[PDB]
Parts: C-alpha cells; structure tokens; sequence
C-alpha cells in the first residue's frame, strides 16, 4: 500500500490502429484519501485529464493522469517525465524511454490446418505464429479476406520470452476456428499483425485449401520465342 | 565470362549470352544463350491483391522480358533529344510474377477501432517498405 | 556478389576477431536481415548468427552482430575462438539460398611454442626493427656475432668485425649503444619475407651461457578493404613515416603475379588512367592522397603504395596495400563523361554532390596531365577567375538540388582536354568529363544583334538576343559576369527576342554580358559579349 | 481485510513419476497472527501438516494447509471437506472434490514448421495443439525422439477458453525451437500431453519428416 | 494553267529536329507574272515572308509563302490560314491544322541480317520495320556505338499504305549494309525512328549480334518454394 | 509545251512471262492535235501501230507508237532504233537495248518476323530482301505456299540505289502481312523474284517455319529443397 508511481505505456492498438498515445501516470499504492497534483515536462498545450482514484479490495487508491497527442513524441523517442506530489508521497517521478536498441520486427508464419481435422470435415484450427520481437505488446487480427472477425471468433495468447542464446524476443500464437465448408470453398482467411518495428506497422499473411505445395500441384510453364530476338 | 541481355525483377528472368568460339572451326564462333527462370509456387495472380487464386500458369514471353522500358538520350551531332526502347510499354499496372525488393508492394486492409472503420495499409515485404 | 569483404582471414588461438562486411546502398539492404553463417560438407550454410536475434550457442557471449547503417555495412566480432572455428564461411543479406553474399576462408592458427625464451620479433615487411641479444658483461670486449639457425646448419650474418651475410649488405648493421648497457642493437633497415626464420646471437668466441635464440618473422601489411561504387571516385591515402617522405613514391596494382604500376612522382602515368588520375602535394609528414574517377570493373584488385628512389615496387621496402571491389549497383546517374563542344559556342556541365553537403566549397580545374598530375583551380564557390578567361567562365550553385552547374563560353580547341568536380567534401563525387572540341561546324542558336556594343553615358542602351523556335519553352536570363560569378539582370523578353534595356548608364555596367537559357533548373547553350561606353 | 476459505486441488504433478498428491486449503483476508487449526474430515492416517502464513500489500495475511497421501483417494472421486475456525471469523468450512462430470479428452496434433524458416537455416518452430477438454489444468512435455527435454528450453502457453458455444472446452499451445540440422538428419520430436481424461493420463504424437511428400507436382515446360 | 491554292505543312526534321513550324502557303498553276498578296491569320508578329515565284513546265509561275509558327503553336492545335490576294483574278483561302484523330504510333521491329549473308564475311544488311502509323512522314536514322553515320548510307523508301483494312497506315524499311567483321567485333548498329505520335517523338532499338539468333541454347528452370523475390 | 523524244522500255512483267518486245515510241510535249509517222529497224514480222494521242494538265500533248519486237534481239542487245516525224516538229531519232555490259542477278534474302509480333499472335510481317542487281527495275510477287497471292494484299516499295562503290547495286523490299494461325500450322510463304541475269527467269525462296531452328535447344529443371540460387 505504500507509494508508487508507474508510467503505464500506452495500448498498441491505441497506437497503430489509432493516432493517440494516451500515456498514464498512475499513481497506486496510496492508503489515504485522494488529493494529490500531476504536472509534466512536454506540455504542448494539452492539459492533462486527470482521472479520478480507484479504490482497490486491498485497501488502497490509485490516481492517474492522462496525456493525449503525445504520438510525435512516442515516435521521435522523446523521453515523458511525470512528477507527482502528495502529503505521504511528496517525491514521485516515472521516465519513459522507448525501446531503440535491440527491436526488431516480428516474423508471421501462418500455419495450415493438421491432417486429422480435415478427414472430420467438422472445425479447422489455424495458428499464426508471430516471432522475433523485443517489444512485447503487439497487435494480432484475423480476416475472412477482406472482413474483419471479431476477437470472440479467435483467441490470442500473453507474449512470453523466447528462449535460448541470444537477444531478447518475444512470441505469440493466435488459435482461429473455421467451418470445413469455407475451408474447401477457396476462402482466403488472412492474419493481420500489428508492430512498431514493422515498416507501416502492419503485416498481412494469407493461406487457403491451397497452403504451398499440398501435395497435388498442377504447374505449367510456357517459354515461348526462346530463340527469338533479345533487344 | 557471359554477358548479360535481360534482368527483369517483374517476372524473373535472366537471359544472358556469350561468344565461344566454335570448337569445330577456329574461324567460326558460337553464339550460346543462357537462361535462368525462378517460377514460384506460393505467389499469386495478382502479387499486389491476395484474393487471387495461386498462379499454376506462369506463361514466359521473350518479347517482355527484354523489354528495356528505361529511356534513352541520343546524339545526332547536333541535339540530345530523348528516346524511348520499346513499342509495348503502355500505361493499367503489368502482370509481375515475383516481387521487386527495391519495389514496395502494399495492400489495403479495413480495420474497426471504437466503433469506427479505418484504412489501414499493409506491408508484404518486411525488409523493403521502410521511411529511408 | 555484390558484397565484399576479407576473403581469408588468420587469427590465433584465444583471440578475438573483428570482420566487416559491405553491401550497396538501399534501404531494403540496410534493414534486411543480416546474417553470419557456416558452410559444411553438405553445402547448407548452416546460421551462427544474425540480425533479427539469433544467436548459435557455440558462439554464444563471445560474437555479436552489429549494422552500421551510415557506414552502410555491417561487422562481426567474436572472442574466445579456437582450433574448431577453422571453415569457410560467408557473409550477405536475407538468406543463404541466395547469392547476396561473400564466402570466407577463416583458417584460425594456434600458439605453436616460444622456444627461444628471450626475443621474438614478428613486424611487418619493409620496416625497421630493433634486435636486442643481451649476454654476459665478462663477454663484452670479445666476440659480438649474430647467427641464422637453418636446418643444416648456422650461419655467421652479422658481427662487429664486419663479418656479415651478403643479404645483409647495407639492409643491416650493429649499433653499439653506451650508457653501460652491455646488450646488442642491431638495425635491419629493409625487410623481406625470406629474412623470416630463426637467428642466434652470442657474445666472446669461447663457450658462452647467452646462445640465445631469436624468432625473427616478416608479415605483410593488412590489406584495407575499399568498397567504392561504379563510376564513382576514390582516395589512396599513402602516409609514411618522414624516412621516406624526400623519396619518389609509387601506386601499382597487383596482377597474376608482379605488382603493374600505374603511376609514379616522375610523371610516368598509365594510358588507361590518363585523365581520371592524379597526385596531391606532399606534406611535411610525405602524406599522398592519390585520387581516381570513373572507376570501372578492370579497376577492382589489390593497389600497393611503396616509395624507393626509383619510385617502383622494389621488394624491400614500405608498402601499404589496398583492396578495392567496385560495385556494379551504384546510385551515381549515368553521365555522360564526354562533352563534344564547338569552338565559340558554349557548353553547360553538370557537377553532382550529394545534397546534404550543398553548404561546403566547390571547384573546377583543369586537368594538365604530362607534368606531374595537376589541377589548377579555376573558379569554385570561394576562388575567383584568373585573367586568361575575363568572361567565358562562371558558377551557377543551384539552391541544393543534388548538382551545380557550371559554364564555358568561347570554346576553343585549346580548351579541350579533362576537367574534374572537386568539392570540400567527403561525399567523393568528383566526376571527370571529357571536353572535346571541333572546328566551327554550323552557326551558333544564340546571336546577339548588336556586336561592337559602343553605350553612352547616361543615355538608355539596348541590347537584344536572338532567341530560336528551338527554345521556345525554355527559360531565358541575362547576367553580368564577374570573377566570381554572373550576376542575373531582370530584362525584358518578346515572344522571338530577349530583350536587354538599362535605362541610366554608369561605366560599372561595362563588362562581359551573357545570353543564356535555362530547362527548369539546369543550363544550357550560351553566349558573351563585351559592353563599353563612350564619352 | 476480510477472511475467506480457498481450497485448492492437487496439481497434474502427481501423477508423474512422483508417489502421492496434495490437496490445500488457505484463509485469505487475516489482518490476526496464525493459532487457528486446519481440521479435516477424510483424516486416515493423513497427518494434516501446517504451513507459513504470508502477508499481501496491505496487510491482508494467507494462512495455507496441506494433506499428504490422498493421491489413491481423489483418483476415487473421493470427497474432502476442510475446516478451521479464528477469532476475526469463527469457523470457516468448504468441500471439493474431484469433478468428472463433464470431462473430455484433449486431441494433440502437431504441427509442421513453416517452410520460411527452411531458408534460414536457423531454429525451427514446431507446434503441438492441444484441444478439446473441460479442465484447463494441462501438462505439456516435448521429447527429442525418446529423451526429456528441458522446460526452459521448449515454450507453453496458458489455456483459453474456445470460441464457441456447446460446452466449456480449454486449449493450450507450445512452440518448440529445433535445429533445423537435426530436423533434416531425421530425428523424431514428440509432444507428451498429460490430463486425467486420457487413458494412462498420457497421450503422445510424433512428427519430422513424415507428410504428404510433394513428390506428385507435375511441371509442364513449353519452349514453343 | 489553271490557278489553285496547296497549304504545306511543316517538314518533320524540321520540326522534331527542329522546332520552327514553317508552314507554308503555295499559290500554283500560274501561268501569268507574279505579283500577289499573302496574310495569315495568327499574326504573331513573325513577319511572313513573300518568297519569290518559280517557273514550272508550259511556263506554270509558282509562288509560296512561308511562316516560322514555331514548333509549340503548330503543336498546340490552334488552326492556321492563308488569304491571298492575286492579280489574275479575285482572290482565294484555305485552311490547315494539326491532325490528331486517327494516329498511331510505329510499331519498330529491327529485324537481324539472314543468315545467307553471315555464312560469308561480306556486308550485312540491317533492316528496320516500321509499322502501324497514320502520319505519312517519318524520320528514320542509325547510330553505330553512339556515332551518327551520313545518310548517304542507308536506304529509306517513300511511306505506303498496307493492304488491310480498317484504319489507315503505312510501312517502310529502312536498309544498312554492315561490315561482317565489325558484325562480330561486338558493334552495335542501332535504329531510330522520329514520329508525331511517339510520346517524346523518338524510339529506338540497338542490335548486336548476342540479341540475334543464338544456335545451342541453355535454358534452366528453377522451383523456387520460398518467398517470390527475384534478387 | 517542249516537243521532245522518249523512248519507253518494255516492262519487265512481259519480258519474263512468254511476250516477244513491245517498245513504245513516244513523243511528248507536243503542241496542235494532227498525226505522226514513226519508223524504226525493221523488226521479225510486225511492223508499225500508231496509238492514240492525248493531252495534259496546261494543253501539251503526246503521240505514241508500240513496236512489237524480238526478244532474240532483245538478249542479243540489238537496239530498236526509232524515228518520229510530223509538221511542226523535227525528226528526232533515238536508240535503246538491252544492257548486256554490266548485269547482276538479284542477291533475294528471305527473312524470318521479329518476336513482337510472333507473339502477339495477330499478323506477322514478311520482308524479301532483294539485292545487287544494276537493272533497277524487277518482278516481285509472293506465294501461299504454290497459288499466286495477289498484289493488293502485300507491298512493293521501289528499287532505290544502294551505297556501295563502283557498280551501280539497287536494292528493293517488299513486305507481307501473314496471320499467325497459318504459322501455327506450318504453311510456306515464297517470293518470287524475275530478273534479266537469271537464268529461267525466276527465282524464290520459302519460309517453313523452321528456317533452319537452333540446335540443341536444352533444357533443365530445378526442384530441390535447397533453392541454392546464385547472383
Ligand atoms: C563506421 O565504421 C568505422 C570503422 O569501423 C567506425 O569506427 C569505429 O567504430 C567503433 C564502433 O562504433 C568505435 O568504437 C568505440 O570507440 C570509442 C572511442 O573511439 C576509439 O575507437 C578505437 C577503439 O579501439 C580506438 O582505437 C580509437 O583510437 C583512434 O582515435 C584516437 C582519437 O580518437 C587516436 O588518438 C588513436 O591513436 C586512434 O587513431 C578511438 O579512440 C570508445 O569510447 C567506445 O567504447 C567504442 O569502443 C570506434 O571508436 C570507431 N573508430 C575507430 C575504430 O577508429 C565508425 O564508428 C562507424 N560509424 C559510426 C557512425 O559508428
Ligand atoms: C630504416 O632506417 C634507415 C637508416 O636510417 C632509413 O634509411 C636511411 O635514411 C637516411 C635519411 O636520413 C639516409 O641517410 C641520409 O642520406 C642522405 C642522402 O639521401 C644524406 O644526405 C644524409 O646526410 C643522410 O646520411 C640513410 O642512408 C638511409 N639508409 C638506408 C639503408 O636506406 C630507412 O628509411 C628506415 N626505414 C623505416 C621504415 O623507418
Ligand atoms: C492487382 O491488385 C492491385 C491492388 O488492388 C490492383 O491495383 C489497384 O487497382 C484498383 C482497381 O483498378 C485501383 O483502384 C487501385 O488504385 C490500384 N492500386 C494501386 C495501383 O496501387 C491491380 O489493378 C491488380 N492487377 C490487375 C492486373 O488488375
Ligand atoms: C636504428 O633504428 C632506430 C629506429 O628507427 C633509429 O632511431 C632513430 O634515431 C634518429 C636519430 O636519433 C631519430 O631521428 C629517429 O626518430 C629514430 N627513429 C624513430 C623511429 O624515431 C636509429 O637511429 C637506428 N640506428 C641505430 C644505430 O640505432
Ligand atoms: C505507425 O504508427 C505511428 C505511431 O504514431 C505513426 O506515427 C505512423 O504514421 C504509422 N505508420 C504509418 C505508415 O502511418
Ligand atoms: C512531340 O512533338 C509534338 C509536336 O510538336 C508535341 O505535341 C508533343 O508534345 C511532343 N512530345 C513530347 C514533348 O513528349
Ligand atoms: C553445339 O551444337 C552442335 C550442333 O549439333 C552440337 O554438335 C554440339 O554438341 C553443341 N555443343 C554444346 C556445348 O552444346
Ligand atoms: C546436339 O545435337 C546433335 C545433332 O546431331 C547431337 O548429335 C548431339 O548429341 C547434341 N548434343 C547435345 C549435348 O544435346
């Protein structure tokens, strides 16, 4: 219950997806009341909304403070200073520093169905297997296509670091249930990952019945005036 | 060594020639040809739209391949005017096989955000696509 | 291909390494994946190490990848290595299945032994050394020999009672220092690889305990890597020590087997390199910049700087090698570097640099050539116009954009020759260009109407330009010329004549005027003409 | 800080090579030291062993218990009630036992690496999907054709909720990092999935090189 | 004779080779002394000049008139004319612009030397197609490595409808002997072709002899199964 | 109106298909409409026809006069002396034969068609390079295969000189539109070409599709799990 600030990065999909890198100074572990002032270093004009304090079960209140239009920042690397002042937490301050040292992008493998579950011809499972990441919060979707699904179609897994020698990195797999009949009916299902490292920040991977190679491939190749005249 | 004719990334191809000289006659040359085709088998109809089917086709012309769009300057000892190198290159977007990494291939992608809809743009090419 | 780098590189047991590898310029190649890996008997290349964050655990804690974007290669170090690092190896970009990549042949040795417990000497070749052979004080006024141990038998080389080798004539000699040191300096002042080998050096004839052994090895100096790009420029930078700087140095390169020489400080110079080559002053310290253009694939290989009185390669003496690769992908424009002028027409060359250097110096000389490789400046962004011109040459900086322009009027045969575009900057853009020059073939586009130009003070003058169909969409300017430049003139222009009023007349506006054009942003043909007035 | 009674079931790990489980029980929201006793009503020669109270960050305190040598016994479906009684909450009692009522079976299937990674020639990522199964609780353990591998070397995931509607049905994922020099020398890479639903608590699945091998591509070249 | 009225366009050398428009305005089938007027339209301060008269056969006088319109105004499209006044009798108009309806721009095929003649170490004779173009006139040059040679050596032949049908054509084959040697010192022999309807009025096409036809080709088909990147 | 003398020689096409001579004898520039008198060397059999006059574009007018002649004197090189006479006009006398000093026989080269159209798969174009020849004038036709195509469905451009030193060589071109279905099908296109040097008064070419096709046209395939490509 005693004090601590933390600089809460702000969601990817509030990032990526958006253009609002709402960043968070919260200030939890407080077993008095509320009453405390935030300010910050950057101020461009944009007060910080200042939210009000949670009560945990535990026992003890959380503060927070808002700061929008803080993208160029985020992407220019500007380190965030928040200070923080309180009768019984006087002193407080959080520093955020993006990661720019050892990022790298994240590595998509859209993996087709096994062999078992097409024989029932009942449910499909797909997986997308995102790898080779430092920064662990990403972004992962799944479209018929061209439409996007819901997230309670699929299911995305918590980051967890990958072992082995080397530099830190990250994985996630995301488990998406589809009908047989789609499956056979040439549907294009396709797996959006969401990163900073990547260049636009996104990243698209598709597969279908015809996963590469399925064993039954009809190729042709035509090499027509092969002898012809090469200006 | 041989020497190169055509290096075409959009629908890769490489055709090269050489001069030997003709084993049966000092006198006489041959004029040999090499080619090297890289047909893929995970590309599609279309490289920029992915709702193409796969590509089990792939039809090779020679007339595209060495098709040299690049312009050219000229001297006719007296101007520089400029030229161009082929009578196919018309501007729709040509059928390329296999991508370019100097190029940068993207696609467009409907995304929803807090009830809202947005067109977000995606990068095929990891190493290429990059603001540098 | 494309990528270069050390294609043998000998390291020791325990012992860190750091190799570095090189790749054009894009960006997909300076954020692709960079990688590090083994080729085996299988042929599979399998991967040690990489940029995305893979690490093998044979190396692990001991290498590490690094991508220096601005240097626009990458290096590898490792550490702790052993006997079984010894393989080929490559190094390129994305994956091994390509060819985007440069093999290697890392043969790393082992410590073999130090048998001789005293002095070992292993330097590089063509240098100076200092063999020190102590001994007994009791055996100073006695014997001061040095022998060569071979595996026949010894061999007396060097002595104080001049009894020496005739291999060492001259390249050796004793030196007996005071200060009652009781050891021995002996100087070798030219090395080579065949002195290498194993030496003994005693002191009094009879049995004495300092038979010492010496080890004694002639290396080669480092190659430096070059990675330049087709048709770009490059800077041999020769600096030695001030032994050498009073003697004639020299620039080869490296052939099947002897070293080819291409030019020397006695004015000799390959026909091949004639124009695109030159040599710097030599400084106090006898540093030489030797600077070439328009490099070419027959340009790639081994270059070797030495310095003799003959100013050949001669085995024995210093020498700093260079391996140069030429890159094919280069982002240079293809220029045309030769420009067939006309005499009294004009001519408008382009000299490139790269944009974020646009607020440095630039020049423009003219390549003389037989004497001893020159370039006389003739005007830059700072240096004026000598007085054999006084007109038919100026600059035109144009507000960055990449290139300068720069404009020569009254061409004459004598004019014709090779001109450079050099610049305070370490872009090394410097482009050569090939002025040709031919008689008076056909008439000139631009013809000034008035040409014994005889103003008068304080009354208007008019002068007009002749302006062809042939430029109709181009723009037109009339500019003063000065020693520095040529100021533009807002004149008047008529839909087919350029029209040129000065209402007053002061005698400031005598001088040479010009009447050019302009596509857009660069030149093209002109023309001068003396204005004067009268009283 | 108000008390509450959590019983906790025994973990997959007895029924490995370990002899007997662990049923526990803890009392969290104490703000008084420990006396209290953890009694129990299936005490058969089981001695019901105490443990350490801990704290949490605002002085909520956690009493724990433990019951050795009932392994035999929840196997059984046997029932266990726990009970204890402090002052700051009189008596406290709960029951559990084991649930069987809707259980289903996982089904593996493993998954090939992706053929991206073959160019590389680094690590290759394999996959075992679990699936189908009411308790989430799962063990995973990967083998290198008959040999145990580290749980730091291999990864696992925790189990979600499917997406669907029917039944509760949980399911987990591993990715494993080969060589991809062992993988092409032929070494078999298993996925042992443990759940109480299976036969032996055990099943296993296999996979390296064996696939439809595309050796049936026809290639048609026309140098007309 | 009888009188009449012909409006030339401008040539197209000197027009693509040169830009001046000079379009001229002839008075013909005069059979009487000169003395006429002539007035344009676009009267754009380019004075137009009165060339004087020739004689034809029977004593036929012949007057023009030129006008340097530059090449822009005549390619802009604008409509030009010419009102002369004349001695013998009234006087008489006409009309000219540029023609953009059916235009069509060449189709070049360089074909290589037969093979009749590479058996030999003789000449070898070049030709290069044009094909599919509305405007009759058309410029036709060759450039041996970057070297303009004299037209004194080639072999151009006056434009002529094709038989077809539908749109209206024309061809012509523009021959260049070639020295068998510098055939197979690796020389190039390249072929340009001015036109109107040439978007930056010139083409050209260069070929040595590893561009003709080879004899023992190599060809090597590859199954790449990765990513579809050429390299 | 100049009254001058022309003789006119007999066109190729008779020469080279079964007729004996046929010279004409005319006289241009005539003034006043009355009749005339030719004579000549008396030729094997026929004598005199005088045809019908007409007029011109400013009045001039012209006799002419056809001499059915030999072709022995015609290959012999026996002259067909004329001479006209009538009021008005002097009696003019001129002289033509066969140029039997400096003959060449027609060098024909038939080409194959570029790989453009070859693909295109519309309509192809065949050239009949003819070439050394010093009598500018020639009989060009073109075959399908064996029945006589028809000049209204090909081109003939006219002779020009060729720019070589010492004899006078002529060179001629005539191209052939050709549907590449027939290609497809292996069909024969031939030129014919009828000279004086020739013996039998004819000579052609064809073009089966192989023409003399590349030998050992190889051929490889790549498959392998290692890509192995090389740069
Ligand atoms: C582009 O490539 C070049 C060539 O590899 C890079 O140059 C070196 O890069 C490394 C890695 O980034 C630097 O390592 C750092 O060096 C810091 C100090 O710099 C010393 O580096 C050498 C380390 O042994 C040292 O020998 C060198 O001494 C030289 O310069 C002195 C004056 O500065 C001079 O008195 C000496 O006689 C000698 O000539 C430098 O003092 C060090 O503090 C860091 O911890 C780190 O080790 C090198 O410094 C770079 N310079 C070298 C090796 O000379 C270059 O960095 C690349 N581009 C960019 C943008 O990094
Ligand atoms: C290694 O040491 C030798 C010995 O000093 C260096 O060469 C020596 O250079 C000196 C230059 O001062 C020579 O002596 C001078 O010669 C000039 C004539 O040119 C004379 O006028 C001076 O009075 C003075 O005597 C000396 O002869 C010469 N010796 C030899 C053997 O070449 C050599 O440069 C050194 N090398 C390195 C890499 O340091
Ligand atoms: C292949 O797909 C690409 C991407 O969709 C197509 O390019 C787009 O075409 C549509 C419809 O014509 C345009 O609205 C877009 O502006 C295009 N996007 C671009 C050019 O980036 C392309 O047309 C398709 N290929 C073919 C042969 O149709
Ligand atoms: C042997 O070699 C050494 C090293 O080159 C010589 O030392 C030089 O001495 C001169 C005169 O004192 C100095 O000017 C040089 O600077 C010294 N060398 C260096 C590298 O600084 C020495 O003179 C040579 N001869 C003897 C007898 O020792
Ligand atoms: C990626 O996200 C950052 C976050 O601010 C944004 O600035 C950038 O524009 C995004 N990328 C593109 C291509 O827009
Ligand atoms: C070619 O010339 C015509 C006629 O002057 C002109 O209309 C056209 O713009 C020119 N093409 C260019 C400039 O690309
Ligand atoms: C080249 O072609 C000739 C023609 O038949 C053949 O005999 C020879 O073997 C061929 N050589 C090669 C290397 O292909
Ligand atoms: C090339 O073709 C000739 C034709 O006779 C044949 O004899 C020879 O074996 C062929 N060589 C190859 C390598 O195909």
């Amino acid at each position: 219950c005693q004090p601590s600030l933390s600089l809460q990065r702000p969601a990817l999909e509030d990032l990526l997806l958006g253009s609002d890198a709402s960043i968070t100074c919260t200030l939890n572990g407080l077993r008095n009341p509320e009453g405390a002032v935030f300010t910050w270093e950057p101020s461009t004009g944009k007060d910080a909304v200042q939210k009000k304090a949670v009560q945990n079960s535990c026992g003890c209140y959380s503060v927070s403070s808002v700061l929008p239009g803080c993208a160029e920042r985020w992407n220019s690397g500007a380190s965030f200073k928040c200070t923080v002042t309180h009768p019984e937490s006087g002193t407080l301050t959080g520093t955020i520093a993006k990661v720019t040292v050892n990022t790298f992008p994240p590595q998509v493998h859209l993996l087709p169905p096994p062999s078992e579950e097409l024989a029932l011809n009942e449910l499909l499972s797909l997986t997308c297997l995102v790898r080779a990441f430092n920064p662990k919060e990403v972004l992962v979707r799944w479209l018929h296509g061209n439409e996007e699904l819901s997230p309670e179609s699929y299911l995305v897994f918590e980051p967890l670091k990958e072992p082995g020698e080397g530099a830190t990195t990250y994985l996630v797999t995301s488990v998406l249930r589809v009908s047989a009949e789609t499956w056979k009916q040439g549907d294009q299902y396709s797996c959006m990952v969401g990163h900073e490292a990547l260049p636009m920040n996104f990243t698209q991977k598709t597969i279908d019945r015809l996963s590469g190679k399925p064993t039954n491939v009809s190729v042709s190749v035509i090499m027509s005036e092969g002898d012809g005249i090469c200006y | 060594e041989a020497t190169i004719l055509a290096d075409n990334k959009c629908m890769c191809t490489r055709v090269t020639s050489r001069i030997i000289p003709s084993t049966e006659d000092p006198n006489e040359d041959i004029v040999e040809r090499n080619i090297r085709i890289v047909v893929p088998l995970n590309n599609r109809e279309n490289i920029s739209d992915p709702t193409s089917p796969l590509r089990r086709n792939f039809v090779y012309h020679l007339s595209d391949v060495c098709k040299k769009c690049d312009p050219v300057e000229v001297e006719l000892e007296d101007q520089v005017v400029t030229a161009t190198q082929s009578n196919i290159c018309n501007e729709v977007p040509e059928t390329c096989y296999m991508y370019d990494r100097n190029k940068c291939y993207t696609t467009m992608v409907p995304l929803r955000y807090h009830g809202e809809t947005k067109m977000v743009q995606a990068a095929l090419t990891p190493d290429s696509c990059y603001p540098d | 291909s494309p990528i270069f780098g050390p294609q043998e590189v000998s390291s020791i047991e325990g012992d860190s390494v750091s190799i570095t590898c090189y790749y054009p310029d894009t960006s997909v190649n300076r954020h692709t994946r960079k990688y590090w890996c083994r080729q085996g008997a299988s042929g599979m290349c399998t991967t040690l190490i990489s940029s995305n964050g893979y690490l093998s655990k044979e190396y692990s804690g001991r290498a590490n990848l690094i991508n220096f974007p601005e240097n626009n290669t990458f290096v590898i170090n490792i550490e702790q290595l052993t006997q079984d690092d010894t393989g080929s190896y490559k190094c390129g970009l994305g994956t091994s299945n390509r060819g985007l990549s440069f093999d290697v042949s890392l043969e790393v040795s082992q410590v073999p032994e130090l048998p001789s417990d005293t002095h070992v000497y292993t330097k590089d070749i063509g240098r100076n050394v200092t063999i020190e052979c102590p001994f007994k004080r009791e055996n100073a006024p006695s014997k001061k020999s040095l022998c060569k141990k071979t595996n026949q038998s010894c061999e007396l080389v060097i002595d104080s009672t001049e009894k020496v080798n005739p291999s060492y004539i001259g390249r050796a000699k004793l030196f007996m220092k005071g200060t009652d040191l009781t050891v021995f300096y002996v100087n070798i002042s030219h090395l080579t690889h065949n002195d290498a080998g194993l030496y003994i050096c005693q002191a009094g004839e009879g049995p004495s305990a300092d038979k010492k052994n010496v080890d004694l090895q002639v290396l080669a100096p480092e190659p430096e890597l070059l990675y330049k790009d087709l048709r770009s420029s490059v800077t041999f930078e020769c600096d030695l020590g001030r032994e050498v700087a009073n003697e004639a140095k020299y620039l080869c390169r490296m052939n099947k087997e002897t070293c080819d020489v291409i030019i020397n400080t006695l004015g000799k110079r390959d026909p091949d390199f004639e124009g695109r080559i030159l040599i710097t002053p030599k400084d106090d310290n006898g540093r030489f910049s030797v600077l070439i253009t328009g490099l070419r694939k027959e340009d790639a290989g081994h270059y070797q700087c030495g310095a003799h009185s003959s100013g050949l390669p001669q085995e024995g003496w210093p020498i700093q090698t260079w391996q140069l690769f030429v890159n094919e992908e280069s982002t240079i424009p293809n220029r045309r570097s030769v420009v067939k002028g006309v005499t009294g027409g004009s001519v408008a060359i382009a000299c490139p640099y790269n944009p974020k250097e646009s607020s440095s110096l630039k020049y423009w000389c003219r390549w003389e050539g037989d004497g001893n490789g020159h370039c006389p400046v003739l005007v830059g962004t700072q240096a004026q116009v000598q007085e054999e011109y006084e007109g038919r040459l100026a600059l035109f900086d144009q507000p960055g954009n990449g290139t300068y322009t720069v404009i020569l009027n009254q061409l004459t045969t004598e004019d014709a020759g090779f001109y450079w575009c050099l610049t305070n900057g370490d872009s090394r853009w410097r482009t050569t260009i090939e002025l040709q020059v031919a008689e008076a073939t056909r008439e000139p586009n631009l013809e000034v109407t008035p040409q014994n130009a005889t103003a008068v003070l304080g009354e208007t003058f008019t002068v007009s330009c002749h302006y062809p169909c042939k430029f109709y969409s181009q723009e037109k300017y009339w500019c003063k010329w000065s020693n520095k430049g040529c100021h533009i003139l807002p004149s008047h222009d008529e839909g087919q004549l350029v029209s040129m009023t000065l209402n007053p007349v002061s005698k400031e506006d005598e001088g040479w005027y010009w009447c050019g054009v302009k596509q857009g942003q660069t030149y093209g043909e002109t023309t001068a003409i003396y204005i004067a007035v009268e009283e």
